[PDB]
């Protein structure tokens, strides 16, 4: 039975952060630590959609 | 001066002797995989080494 590669859309608008930085504060809750404008990072939290690679 | 200097003679254990090794330890982030540890510790060997 061969594997079909079902290509989709094209995600015009990916926010691709690279899983190296992206932990889990609290419980279920990604946070991503973007440092802004200040060289102060700010532990903003996301929601953390399907690892694509 | 005895009580004086041995107040200020720290009472402390067994001095570290040099063994012929030493013990480097990492510890990379939170669930961090072991392609990025293999990659420190290419770092920290070619540290040691070069």
């Amino acid at each position: 039975f061969v594997r079909a590669r079902l290509e989709e859309g094209l995600n015009p608008n990916a926010i691709l952060v690279p899983q190296q930085g992206v932990t889990r504060t609290p419980r279920g809750d990604a946070t991503v630590l973007v440092v802004g404008a200040d060289d102060k990072v700010e532990t903003r939290p996301i929601v953390a959609s399907q690892a694509i690679g | 001066g005895m009580a004086y200097l041995f107040v200020r003679l720290p009472s402390s254990f067994l001095p570290d002797e040099d063994q012929g090794v030493f013990m480097t330890m990492v510890q990379l982030p939170a669930g961090a995989t072991q392609e990025r540890t293999q990659k420190v510790l290419n770092e920290v060997t070619h540290y040691y080494l070069t």
